[PDB]
């Protein structure tokens, strides 16, 4: 096709969608996996905290939701006749959001795995756990802010 | 009338004051009635100093004797001769 | 005892599939990729139903 | 002897388990020997009081 | 295609009838199971009939 | 899962009917359903025999679930009647509404013209065709999404009844109406436009059938960007109820915590509710997934 | 020119990977869950049926992989546009690797859950909740694959 | 060779036909090896269970049969001047069945090993072992499904 819109342009858009969803899923998976191991190890003796130690699992799910939202928003700017620009910018946004979500999932999983035992041994530490979870979730929040800003820049002034 | 259950029915907390003589009979008829949940009254008193410990251990001993009898039964050629009828009689205790 | 209910459903299933084959039905035969030859496969499935009925008799005689 | 016992062993076993539960509930009560011995509380459905 | 709507009217009439004419004892479970059974049966049948109603695609067959 | 504390409305009652029908939707087949129903029935007639014997580690859960699988198999009867496959083979009880050409070329691609409609279930002409699978994917997609949405609405009306049984004057205004309006405006609008898309003869009307998911999402992207409106004034409906759904969020966030000290719980409940609604609505697609499996 | 002969390669690899990666994820999940179950049920046979749940709702990942594979391959074509092939590859990769992550999480969460439930039974509901939040990952992968393949033939020239 | 039927087109078809049987055989071998270690170590003490605990071995054999069926059906469809489309489809089917069967063999080998070790002392776990082995087997079955349907789709409507 035209040099501004080569036939291989959709590679970068599709790979951006895939990378966003896959890397956010990997981050959420590590987070929920470490947090679930921690919970099932810590509330087996103390089952009454079980319903409220699930917060890191919830935040991992929220990271997954970040990934889904960015992936669908990138997917619904795709096209066969899409500009190289569009392909590369969606690829960048997807990679950014996916890897930021992977980092956020790593952080949430590790800190929640520590904090579940920390709380089961000391209830007052739960507030600190939740604050750290918020701070780790804001990383994925930054990732999605970057992804949406790139997506907004993607379509305007296209040729 | 009917007392069906969507999620529950309005249930009451009831206290019981009973004479000593008929206490065991009231407990037995209530158990074969089986409708009330007793909340905690003397949970502070630990197991080794409960009121009825001696008859508890006597009943444990007779239960062990019954298990010994059933061991002999399984070692021999007989098992639950009254199982057909005794099980029904215990089941027939409902509303009886 | 395992063969009992297996043959029980097998007789019915074989009989119905045999009837469908013998009736030359579209959902089973007619297509080129299908075996065609409706009567032949129907006869074979009749024989299969007969042998499953034989297993039924043999297993149920133990009751 | 074993045949005679088996003819009623199930009945005695079920019964003695029932009095086991009965005495467990008895200890669960607020019994006090200095007065009317047995007194307790329970949860009952209102529509069968 | 108002045939599905007519089927809806008749099944809803049957459900409303059985709601009152349900057994006067064990009302809760009987009423709930019958009304939801009929309603969801109708829902699935309506989905199927509407899908088969105005097709957007036609089948491909390379064999007899 | 948990214990229903008091005289509210629980979930145990609707389960007796929703459970078997959801399983059947995910399982529809006369053959396998018939085998499982015969298993249940043979576990039901001999109930008195089984009441006085121990099922054992082969039938423990089966003994506990002795009656669930019966109505389960009945709903499997239904779903196989609609998913017309019997051991993946379609029945011919009802005449097909679609007629093949009078002279089909051996080995050549063959088309079908809709010369009628099938009373119950998929038309058996679909069986063994290349486009059948896609047709089935689309139909299930929509069937599963409608059933899941209606289940959500039923449960949320259970929430309404629960709140209304008590006073809960703050609770209803804070949670039910904003959440209900959001859920309706998005997913019920999706469902009703799906139904209307089915109702209108797109091929006969000449108007192209718009992309379903695009008509779902261009609301969230750019209102009025409609390739082909379902109905007149469609874009106005888009912007109107999209603004309604957007203002549901401050409604779901502000009115309930008023006197707030419970604002921390309210905000997590609101975000959890919205993401959880979209998550369940998505999860409703695996009824489709199991059906295809 | 928009239809290279190698265009179906991307679609074929996407269709393959959609079941490959999901199969590996579900396989690890089932392996870990099964070893946990049979390591716990030796000391408590009767809870086997309830402890099987990790295996089932880990194999749901392979179910997602299969359904994406079929819904992608039924869009394969000899004359498919390079763009169709790339979108199919992207959807296949999305579902496959999302399912792989979900399989990892479900496997080890179910292992921990069965070890915990071997002691006391109230952990059952909690391990369910956590592994639901793990399986929703494969759910989101299914979502992405579905929307990508839906767009894959929108306005193809 | 024409554009749609290149000389290197049979590469992908032949390597798909192979990789099916290679990877399925690898999975079956891994499963059989771990199951054999388990069976030997568990029924040296309890030999009466030899005829029973052998089932995962036959299940790995069924995985091998899956690979054999895919390979033998793909082999017949292989052709000198076949379209490169058919080559890619056959390669995809071969990989999709082979790697899925390898994963199934991994899972079934681990589960069968651990389950037969468990069944040495407790006999009622046999049914649960069978059910989990079925859930592992269905993965290779899904691989069979996808490979067969690609293979059928490979030849139809080809230039």
């Amino acid at each position: 096709m035209t040099e501004l819109c080569p036939v291989y342009a959709p590679f970068f858009g599709a790979i951006g969608c895939a990378s966003a969803i896959i890397f956010t899923s990997l981050g959420a998976a590590y987070g929920t996996a470490k947090s679930g191991v921690g919970i099932c190890a810590t509330c087996v003796l103390r089952p009454d905290l079980l319903f409220k130690n699930i917060v890191p699992v919830i935040m991992a799910g929220i990271i997954a939701i970040y990934g889904l939202v960015v992936s669908v928003l990138v997917c619904y700017s795709l096209g066969q006749k899409q500009a190289l620009y569009t392909g590369f910018i969606q690829l960048g946004a997807g990679l950014s959001v996916g890897l930021s979500g992977l980092a956020a999932g790593f952080a949430i999983g590790i800190v929640g795995d520590a904090g579940v035992r920390g709380s089961s041994q000391q209830p007052r530490l739960f507030v600190g756990m939740i604050l750290i979870l918020i701070f780790a979730e804001v990383l994925g929040l930054y990732g999605l802010i970057v992804a949406l800003l790139l997506n907004s820049r993607a379509t305007q002034d296209v040729v | 009338k009917e007392e069906a259950i969507f999620r529950s029915a309005e249930m009451a907390l009831v206290q019981f004051y009973i004479p000593q003589e008929i206490s065991r009979d009231s407990a037995y008829t209530l158990g074969q009635l089986g409708l009330v949940q007793f909340r905690d009254l003397n949970s502070k008193v630990r197991a080794f100093q409960r009121t009825f410990v001696n008859e508890i251990r006597r009943l444990d001993n007779v239960e062990r004797q019954y298990r010994y009898f059933y061991s002999l039964l399984k070692k021999h050629d007989i098992k639950l001769y009254e199982g057909d009828t005794d099980k029904y009689l215990d089941g027939s205790g409902e509303l009886y | 005892w395992c063969c009992t209910v297996l043959s029980a459903f097998g007789v019915v299933i074989l009989s119905v599939i045999a009837h469908l084959f013998n009736t030359n039905h579209e959902s089973f035969v007619g297509s080129i990729n299908d075996p065609e030859d409706g009567p032949a496969v129907a006869h074979t499935v009749y024989l299969a139903a007969l042998v499953y009925l034989v297993f039924f008799v043999f297993c149920g005689f133990q009751v | 002897e074993l045949y005679a016992i088996a003819k009623e062993l199930d009945s005695w076993f079920q019964d003695v388990t029932r009095e086991k539960a009965i005495f467990e509930i008895l200890n669960k009560s607020n019994y006090d020997t200095n007065r009317k011995i047995l007194i307790a509380e329970g949860w009952i459905p209102r529509d069968e009081l | 295609f108002y045939t599905v709507v007519g089927v809806f009217i008749v099944v809803s009439a049957m459900s409303v009838l059985f709601w009152i004419m349900a057994p006067k004892n064990n009302q809760a479970v009987w009423r709930s199971t019958v009304i939801l059974t009929l309603a969801m049966m109708f829902l699935m049948w309506a989905i199927t009939f509407l899908c088969q109603l105005h097709p957007l695609v036609a089948p491909r067959r390379s064999d007899l | 899962y948990g214990i229903a504390q008091y005289r509210e409305i629980n979930a145990g009652l609707p389960t007796i009917v929703t459970f078997p029908f959801m399983f059947a939707i995910m399982f529809g087949d006369m053959g396998h359903g018939f085998l499982m129903t015969l298993a249940a029935l043979s576990l039901v007639l001999n109930e008195k025999k089984i009441n006085k014997m121990k099922r054992g580690e082969i039938f423990d859960m089966a003994f506990t679930g002795r009656y669930i699988i019966l109505l389960m198999g009945v709903f499997s009867m239904y779903t196989g009647f609609l998913y017309n496959d019997i051991f993946s083979k379609t029945m011919t009880i009802f005449k097909s509404g679609w007629k093949w050409p009078d002279h089909w070329k051996k080995g050549e691609s063959i088309t079908a013209t809709s010369v009628g409609t099938y009373p119950i279930g998929l038309d058996w002409a679909w069986h063994g065709t290349e486009n059948a699978l896609l047709f089935s994917n689309s139909y299930k997609m929509k069937l599963s999404i409608l059933m899941g949405f209606i289940h959500m609405t039923y449960s949320y009306f259970f929430s309404l009844a629960n709140h209304l049984y008590f006073n809960s004057m703050i609770d209803i205004i804070g949670n039910f109406i904003p959440g209900l309006l959001f859920m309706q405006g998005i997913f019920g609008y999706l469902s009703v436009c799906i139904v209307y898309k089915w109702a209108v003869d797109w091929v006969k009307d000449g108007k192209p059938a718009p992309g379903l998911l695009n008509m779902l999402i261009n609301m969230f992207l750019s209102p009025g960007t409609i390739d082909d409106e379902l109905y007149p004034h469609q874009a106005k409906v888009q912007v109107f109820l999209l603004l309604m759904a957007l203002v549901c969020i401050p409604w779901l966030l502000l009115v309930k915590p008023l006197h707030g000290d419970i604002m921390i719980h309210q905000v997590i409940h609101t975000i959890e509710f919205c993401l959880n609604c979209v998550s369940h609505t998505a999860s409703y697609l695996r009824l489709w997934a199991l059906s295809l499996a």
